[PDB]
């Protein structure tokens, strides 16, 4: 994978470019997908300009007349199978194309050859043809390009309309040309050998190769689309398409005219995002906007609230903001039109692009320094891309423009400042807001009437509903709920309850909200949509909100202003309507609004104030859903907007589903007049009420920004009716026809139901007298409420079977499981076969079952260490294998003691915190885990009270005493799938005696990721439940995120065994696994191991409590205090008889089934069988959608292999050979070598063997050192041990110093480079993520994200760039030169040293929790002299040697940084 | 400059110190305030950072540094420079460098005219008296096999 | 300590042998027959009077203070034959590392290159 771009800045052809870039693009084999086969490839394109001579040279040899108007050569893809095809695709071609009088001057094929590609990629070969045609009407440039593209779209139309399959048109214009297709990357230029000739040349090319994620080609599907190319994938795509069939309707302009008609389906169906962007992007830059300026609208720059940035910048920001939604995600954009060149970045900066200038005025860009060979002295700028940052090339005038230049260029095109005052905002309306007409409450009986309406209990007016207006945050839970499933409870529930959220695996990484404030807004635009193609004014006067959600006297002044523009809608249905009344009611609604946009209206106010006796509610989500998806469908939602008035939104999810439907504004009546008559009646305190209220919105809010950081997407306007979310348990029908796109595995209810249920809640509500709000059971167990997963009679039957020793009361136990109600779906299946039982004795042996068990992970910090080492202890005894959690472990438990027990762990976890990683503790296991996502928390970070975390701990993980330690929300190291393949390739290195384990998560769409990470050299895939338990998560994350782990499992197994990918790994599953028979249902689904889990805690004396977050756990396992950790009951003993029962039961299950071994009923799946849960519920479940597998063939259903699969080794294996006598005699070494950019993590499997070798600290610094020159390759150095010193003469390429363990790094530019040390890049970003000691010394200029996770490094940089030093937990960084923005993002530990010149570092801090100062104790003065003494000996840098020769005064231009935490905890304090 | 890399010799400078006299390095003179005779010396202080890639380092001036010394006599010793020789001796054709040294062949020590040779201190610039000789000596060498071959031919 | 092997890795065996022992001959990867010296052919090496110290006579089991003159032929190297013989007895002292054979460059040096 990979994508770059040559181009030439005087702006004529030559050779030279199409020569280094086919030499550039013959580099990237190391980060492509490396298989076993060893011919198919994974698709490759080039795009070049098109080499007038060349043809015009082949149209004189066919023997017309060599014209002089450039010519046109279009490459078309037409079906080869069937030859009844090609001549009707001729005959459109030729009859579009001659509709305007153009002369065709003929056809041909392209040489190829096909002995060179696969075989799988080879059966869906199409034909490639090529037509050349010419100009007659001497027509002018522009418009020759606007009629090109108009014939290729009524061709491509046309097509369409015969239902033709297998055609496709690559590119059709007369200033660029395409050779792209779907085999090898190197093989290019002997699969098209027209690139071979002496004419070929070009002033500019594009190339790119994608990572296929599935097995199965499609050559269309292949970059660099029609004038674009891109790398990584888009957050939200399925919520632009619907924006962009709204702004379908007033989208005319007079470059095109009639034929605008032809243009309206502007996206078509099947392609990718990518493609889709690329044809917006086409239409958008057809009218007469310039490359930078589409770019600037489509993709902007992340609105930074300081004024340190142009005025005239804020407000073409602004601009662009207002004019389209953007398109937020991983993106590193390489556009060019026929007159630009440009590249450029997403908001956050999340994918890396760098480039160089030479002498020749030529520029090379791309995602690696050293994919082209040039002259390391023939250059002048070696530069990085910041994010939103774009650099240019203006071709028709041949010029360079940097970021800055681009910007005010690009600024002085309009006037863009007397535009952003035309808009009308909020806060003057709210301050002169009229103090008058104030509503007076309801009485109280009519409030807990409708209160009971909607049933809505009392437990949530002071567990999820006082801390938020308390303090001003969500609630939080401390484990996993196992509350059986919206559609399977009798007891009426919020309908929101069946629309899970959604987030993105490996594929698209999270973003941290509690660091990342800068780049999220929640703005809102009213009176916003409208023509896309338009430049004037009246698009920028509308209204501006700074919240979708508003309390009621904002309400009131926003319907005030819109005047008599408004409409209101009945929400309510009668009672006595009839069995069919919501249908009714939803067709009235339907077209009463579509009455009321047509007269005139535009502001379409959604309320259900018609809520009586006779009329009951209707659910607010039905109705946005339907009235949004009629005005989509019938042009009409760009008319209007849409403003809704709910009744029982008072948590902070039934926002964010209210919001991803389709409405913009929100108001919860209800829950404020709920808080003012809680606040009257006086038990907060003395807290006014407009206090708690702001509290209370501003936690509303804070937490809408961390549901829509979970998914990966930015700003809120690329949200609003996204159908980001999953539904589960309801009718296809329903979810399609009121819903605009979301998958439903299996069906549900339809409409009769809800209506049902509906009118008993309404009638048991209203009808009757209630007095007082019932306690309800929805978090922890009330007798009153629902049922729940673990009841007291369950957990002591099973503590006193685990105690007593006995089998027969573990049977009572089972029998009590599982004659329980239906509570989950596992236990609507039953098993079914033909055969007759065999004798107990005839089945394996319980070793040989036992010998498939596990137990997930546990952090140190959530648990005891006495708990954590009896699980240890008990899974090591019985031959199983145990866990060591996030969290690190102590090493003094890593041999044997005297009573013969095994006190280390067996699977080693590497989280996003890396908090404990280390040299010696990658190496005291036999096997690793990736913890990608929790189960009960998907992508959020490992919370982690502050009082939790003692001594022990903080010196454990490398912190501070006594701080709320969060992990990462994203894992800073995976970012695309490439990214995953290296860090696996990285971990496989480092320890070549284990295999590495990915940790998944269920839900839809995961057969995608499944079929990525298969191809990225893993052999174990552990799918997690959204029913396991955690440390500390906030409650609506458990309770509203996640799909129970069947669904998932069963869909991973069928999407790898469909490409023959099965026979390749390993698939474990957890979650819930209690009794024998779920075990064996797990074993039929498709999972080989199984994990237990919290079942297992049980075992030991957890009496569940639920209150494992407060550090008060009764039976002593979560506590961290002195007194309560005596109260400690549990023996392994007790898991050893738990285990050894469980084996029997499914010994004997399998045994009266008929088979003999698991081996055979791992996936015959047939054996099961769906049963209805009785007369009285009547729904539709239908888990088919599931039962279905495919058929394998030859190669089995489990893991045929033993053994991992190994990886290609480096440089580094030749390392080894030649230091032998440092490992025979104990002697210095010195080597040298030459390196290339496909060398991945060099110097790591060394650095393996001085570990194992003499330890983590045995060798003297500086023992064997190793010298590079040239480029080196990705991750240099990682974990590397004290002793070995690789320097390096060139430049890095990124994720050096990754893991570094006592390592020491040196990067200098060579001796002969005439370049500025301090003003060239020379590294890449994440530099030292997650290290743990050692010094590092570089001589340029860091990438972004630079020193994250550091924990005991000592770097010394000359640069910086965005979120710099991010959660610095402890060592020193010396930085001389201006920093990005965003320094220092939630510092708990170490010191930085700032170098700043113009005196603006106060601009870019972001103080939080650290402060800074000037250098006042001589001690720091001397600690600083020695850093930069010791840089400036190791480096022999300039700019070092002239700072300390103008030492005298130049300490005052320093800045030190250090966090407020720990301002009293050290031994010489800051201040005099 | 510095003391170090004083144009001279070092021997000099320390039998200077020892007669009495006193140094004041890295500085420059600006200003002689004074009617008629000079009262005073205005002068800056200057900085010097480290060599380039070639080996001369780059002055630079304080903006906070300036002093004024005693000053009766002020005697200066910038240095030296050739004459314009051409019009000096009615000869403009006398090939001569941009400095003001005129040129010379390399092998025979004979300028462009012929019979007119040049060899000293006036081609190098303000070298020594050993280099001096040194020109003397391969000047009277040339100018012996010229004086032979034009005699002869 | 610091890691440095101070030992050599091949070592001679001149036409004098001053510190051949039986194991100085068994702390090298390659042995050495210094027939002639390059500059000084056909000579033994020599040493001053005032050079040999206590050390270096301690090393060689010699008189200090004395010219020590090695004699020019070897004493062992009469005839190809005995070449052949102290090859066979060096390379069974040392069953780990091979043979080597020093010469200087003249005519006819071809005959004696096959020869060894
Ligand atoms: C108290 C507790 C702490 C946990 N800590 C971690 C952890 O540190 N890292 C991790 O990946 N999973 C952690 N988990 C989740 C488990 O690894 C596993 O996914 C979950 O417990 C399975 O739930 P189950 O026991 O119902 O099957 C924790 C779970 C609990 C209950
Ligand atoms: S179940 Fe958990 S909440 Fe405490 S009592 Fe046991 S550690």
């Amino acid at each position: 994978c990979g994508v770059g771009f040559i181009a030439a800045i005087d702006g004529k052809p030559r050779r030279s470019v199409v020569e280094k870039g086919i030499e550039a693009l013959k580099a990237v084999w190391h980060r492509g997908a490396v298989d076993a086969d060893g011919k198919t490839g994974d698709g490759a394109g080039i795009h070049v300009a098109v080499p007038q001579k060349f043809f015009k040279d082949h149209v004189k040899v066919i023997g017309h007349r060599a014209p002089d108007n450039k010519l046109a050569v279009g490459q078309v893809f037409l079906p080869r199978i069937s030859l009844d095809a090609q001549e009707a695709c001729r005959c459109i071609v030729e009859t579009e194309i001659l509709a305007f009088g153009y002369y065709i001057y003929g056809w041909r094929q392209v040489p190829i050859n096909v002995d060179i590609i696969g075989e799988k990629a080879n059966a869906t070969r199409p034909e490639i043809e090529q037509i050349i045609v010419g100009n007659n009407k001497g027509v002018s440039d522009e418009q020759f390009e606007l009629d090109l593209y108009i014939i290729r779209r009524r061709i491509e139309k046309a097509v369409k309309g015969e239902q033709i399959n297998d055609f496709y048109i690559c590119s059709l214009s007369a200033r660029s040309i395409i050779y792209k297709g779907m085999f090898l990357a190197e093989q290019l230029t002997t699969f098209y050998p027209d690139l071979l000739d002496e004419r070929f040349e070009s002033d500019f090319a594009i190339y790119h190769q994608r990572y296929s994620t599935n097995t199965f080609p499609t050559w269309p599907l292949a970059q660099p689309f029609r004038m674009l190319a891109h790398n990584g994938e888009i957050n939200t795509v399925k919520g632009n398409v619907n924006w962009m069939k709204a702004h379908e309707t007033r989208m005319e302009h007079p470059a095109f005219g009639t034929h605008m008609q032809d243009l309206k389906p502007v996206i078509g169906v099947g392609l990718s995002d990518s493609g889709s962007l690329d044809t917006v992007f086409e239409v958008m830059v057809r009218a007469g906007r310039t490359a930078p300026m589409v770019k600037m609208m489509l993709v902007p720059q992340a609105l930074t609230s300081s004024q340190t940035t142009p005025d005239n910048h804020k407000a073409l920001i602004q601009y662009c903001n207002s004019v389209m939604e953007p398109w937020d995600g991983p993106a590193a954009l390489a556009m060019t039109d026929g007159r630009w060149v440009v590249g450029g970045m997403d908001r956050n900066g999340l994918r890396p692009m760098r480039y160089t200038i030479t002498t020749d005025g030529l520029i090379i860009g791309g995602s690696e320094t050293g994919m082209v060979k040039i002259d390391e002295t023939q250059v002048i700028e070696k530069g990085r891309l910041g994010p939103g940052e774009m650099i240019a090339v203006d071709l028709q005038s041949g010029k360079l423009y940097r970021d800055r230049e681009l910007k005010d260029h690009l600024a002085t095109l309009k006037p863009w400042d007397k535009w952003v005052q035309n808009t009308t905002h909020l806060d003057e309306l709210v301050k002169t807001a009229s103090l008058k007409g104030e509503p007076s409450d309801m009485d109280k009986a009519e409030l807990r009437r409708r209160q009971q309406a909607f049933g809505l209990t009392m437990e949530d007016m002071e567990l999820i509903l006082h801390p938020m207006v308390e303090d001003g945050k969500e609630a939080i839970g401390s484990m996993g709920d196992d509350s059986p499933i919206a559609v399977l409870s009798d007891k009426y529930r919020g309908l929101h309850h069946f629309f899970r959220q959604n987030f993105s695996q490996v594929t698209n990484p999270p973003i941290d909200s509690l660091r990342e404030r800068r780049v999220m807004s929640l703005k809102t635009r009213l009176g916003n949509l409208g023509n896309i193609l338009d430049e004037d004014e009246t698009q920028t006067r509308l209204l501006q909100l700074e919240s979708p959600v508003l309390t009621t006297a904002e309400f009131r002044a926003m319907r005030d202003y819109m005047g008599d523009t408004a409409a209101e809608i009945d929400a309510t249905f009668p009672v006595d309507g009839g069995p069919e009344a919501l249908r009714d009611a939803l067709r009235r609604i339907r077209q009463e609004t579509e009455d009321a946009v047509r007269g005139g209206a535009t502001h379409v106010i959604l309320t259900d104030e018609a809520m009586g006796p006779a009329r009951a509610a209707i659910p607010a989500i039905l109705a946005t859903g339907a009235v949004h998806t009629h005005l989509i469908r019938s042009n009409l939602r760009t008319f209007t907007s849409l403003n809704v008035r709910t009744a029982e939104g008072l948590d902070t999810h039934y926002f964010a589903v209210l919001i991803g439907v389709g409405a913009t504004t929100v108001n919860a009546y209800l829950a404020q007049e709920a808080i003012a008559e809680r606040h009257r009646r006086g038990l907060f305190g003395s807290m006014p009420l407009e206090k708690g209220m702001a509290n209370y919105k501003k936690a509303i809010d804070d937490g809408l920004l961390k549901i829509m950081s979970k998914m990966g997407i930015s700003v809120i306007s690329s949200y609003r009716g996204g159908g980001n979310f999953e539904a589960i348990g309801l009718s296809r029908a329903l979810v399609a026809e009121h819903f605009p796109a979301m998958v439903s595995r299996i069906s549900g209810i339809g409409l009769n139901g809800i209506q049902k249920k509906v009118l008993e809640q309404h009638a048991t509500a209203y009808n009757e007298e209630v007095v007082a709000l019932p306690v309800g059971g929805f978090y922890r167990f009330r007798k009153s409420g629902d049922r729940h997963g673990w009841e007291g009679g369950v957990i002591h039957t099973l503590q006193q079977a685990v105690t007593n020793d006995s089998y027969t009361t573990f049977k009572k136990y089972s029998e009590q499981v599982n004659k329980r109600p239906p509570m989950q779906l596992r236990d609507l299946l039953e098993l079914r076969s033909t055969k007759a039982p065999v004798p107990v004795d005839e089945v394996e042996s319980i070793t040989a079952i036992r010998k498939r068990f596990i137990t997930p992970g546990m952090s140190m910090g959530a648990l005891s260490p006495e708990a954590h080492g009896t699980l240890n202890v008990a899974m090591n005894r019985i031959g199983a294998k145990s866990d060591s959690g996030e969290g690190g472990e102590d090493p003094a438990r890593f041999r044997p003691d005297k009573n013969g027990d095994n006190w280390n762990s067996a699977i080693k976890q590497v989280a996003s915190g890396r908090f404990g990683v280390t040299a010696e503790y990658l190496n005291q296991c036999r096997e690793l885990e990736i913890k990608v996502a929790q189960g009960a928390k998907p992508g959020e970070g490992g919370q982690l009270p502050g009082f939790k975390v003692t001594e022990m701990i903080a010196r454990l993980r490398h912190s501070t005493p006594g701080v709320m330690l969060i992990s990462p929300p994203p894992h800073h190291d995976i970012y695309s799938i490439e990214d995953l393949a290296q860090l696996i390739y990285d971990l496989k290195q480092i320890n070549p005696d284990a295999k590495v384990t990915v940790k998944l998560v269920s839900r839809s769409g995961i057969g995608t990721i499944a079929a990525g990470v298969a191809k990225a050299n893993a052999d174990i895939i552990l799918i997690s439940g959204n029913s396991g338990g955690t440390g500390a998560s906030p409650q609506t994350s458990i309770k509203f995120a996640g799909l129970p782990w069947e669904m998932g499992l069963s869909e991973v197994h069928q999407v790898l065994t469909l490409n023959r990918l099965r026979h390749r790994v390993r698939l474990r599953t957890d979650g819930g696994l209690k009794t024998g028979r779920d075990i064996v249902i797990a074993a039929m689904l498709g999972a080989e191991e199984f994990g237990i889990g919290t079942a297992s805690l049980i075992a030991m004396g957890c009496i569940m409590v639920r209150q494992c977050h407060s550090n008060t756990c009764p039976v002593g396992v979560c506590v961290q205090d002195d007194k309560l950790r005596q109260k400690f009951v549990g023996t392994p003993e007790k898991v050893v008889n738990l285990f050894t029962f469980l084996a029997e039961e499914v010994r004997e299950i399998l045994a009266g089934l008929g088979f003999r071994s698991l081996n055979e009923v791992i996936g015959r799946t047939d054996l099961l069988h769906q049963v209805s849960r009785g007369a009285e519920h009547l729904d539709d479940l239908d888990l088919n959608p599931r039962l279905a597998q495919v058929d394998p063939g030859e190669n089995a259903r489990y893991c045929t292999l033993q053994g991992r699969n190994e990886v290609p080794d480096t440089l580094d294996a030749r390392i080894v050979a030649d230091a032998r006598p440092l490992f025979e005699e104990g002697e210095k070494m010195q080597l040298a070598y030459n390196a290339r950019n496909t060398q991945r993590a060099i110097g790591t499997r060394l650095s393996s063997m001085v570990t194992r070798k003499f330890g983590m600290f045995g060798l003297q610094p500086g023992h064997i050192t190793i010298r590079l020159r040239g480029t080196a390759g990705q991750s240099l150095g990682a974990f590397a041990v004290q002793g070995i010193k690789l320097e390096v003469m060139g430049d890095a390429n990124d994720y050096v110093g990754k893991g570094l363990s006592g390592g020491t790094i040196v990067v200098r530019p060579t001796t002969s480079s005439p370049l500025e040390t301090n003003k060239n890049t020379i590294i890449g970003n994440t530099v030292l993520y997650g290290a743990t000691a050692g010094k590092l010394f570089a001589a340029g200029q860091a990438g972004e994200r630079f020193a994250v996770r550091n924990s005991g490094a000592t770097v010394v940089v000359e640069g910086c760039g965005s979120n710099g030093c991010e959660y610095m937990t402890g060592g020193t960084a010396v930085i001389l030169g201006r920093v990005g923005d965003n320094f220092a993002a939630g510092m708990t530990g170490g010191m930085a040293y700032v170098y700043d010149l113009d005196d603006s570092l106060p601009l870019y801090i972001n103080d939080e929790s650290v402060i800074f100062q000037r250098i006042e104790v001589g001690h720091y003065e001397s600690q600083l002299k020695h850093l930069i003494e010791e840089h400036v000996t190791e480096t022999q840098s300039r700019f070092a040697a002239e700072i300390l020769n103008d030492w005298a005064r130049e300490v005052t231009k320093f800045w030190q940084v250090v966090p407020k935490e720990m301002l009293n905890r050290l031994e010489v304090p800051v201040h005099l | 400059r510095d003391r170090k890399n004083m144009p001279g010799s070092q021997r000099e400078v320390a039998h200077a110190e020892e007669e009495g006299v006193e140094f004041i390095w890295q500085a420059a003179p600006e200003g002689f305030t004074g009617d008629t005779v000079v009262t005073g010396v205005r002068a800056v202080r200057i900085h010097l950072g480290v060599a380039d890639a070639t080996g001369r380092q780059t002055p630079q001036v304080i903006e906070g540094s300036e002093f004024t010394v005693q000053a009766d006599l002020v005697i200066k010793a910038l240095g030296f420079e050739p004459e314009d020789l051409p019009n000096a001796f009615d000869e403009p054709e006398l090939k001569v460098t941009r400095w003001g040294t005129l040129l010379v062949d390399h092998r025979t020590k004979m300028t462009n005219m012929d019979g007119v040779f040049a060899a000293g201190d006036i081609v190098r610039g303000a070298s020594l008296v050993v280099w001096a000789i040194r020109d003397g000596r391969d000047a009277a060498e040339g100018i012996h096999a010229y004086a032979k071959a034009k005699a002869e031919a």
